[PDB]
């Protein structure tokens, strides 16, 4: 009776790192480069950063 | 004398017999 090799697994506790929360640290700088008032660039630097 | 030795024989199957009954129930007591 040498059982806990069963053990019905230990396909596991999981802590695993399947992390979003972890945040989707979605820093959109929407750089709106006007001249005189007309829109040239929206350079949007979506920084999609998972914390 | 000549009796004694089937006595013996007697004797030595159930020296046997105790490892028949040994293998056996080690044969319905078993693993994980």
């Amino acid at each position: 009776p040498n059982f806990s090799s069963l053990n019905l697994r230990e396909t596991n506790l999981d802590s695993l790192p399947l992390v979003d929360t972890h945040s989707k640290r979605t820093l959109l700088i929407k750089t709106v480069e006007t001249r005189d008032g007309q829109v040239i660039n929206e350079t949007s630097q979506h920084h999609d950063d998972l914390e | 004398q000549d009796l004694l030795n089937v006595k013996m024989a007697l004797d030595i199957e159930i020296a046997t017999y105790r490892k028949l009954l040994e293998g056996e129930e080690s044969r319905i007591s078993l693993p994980l």
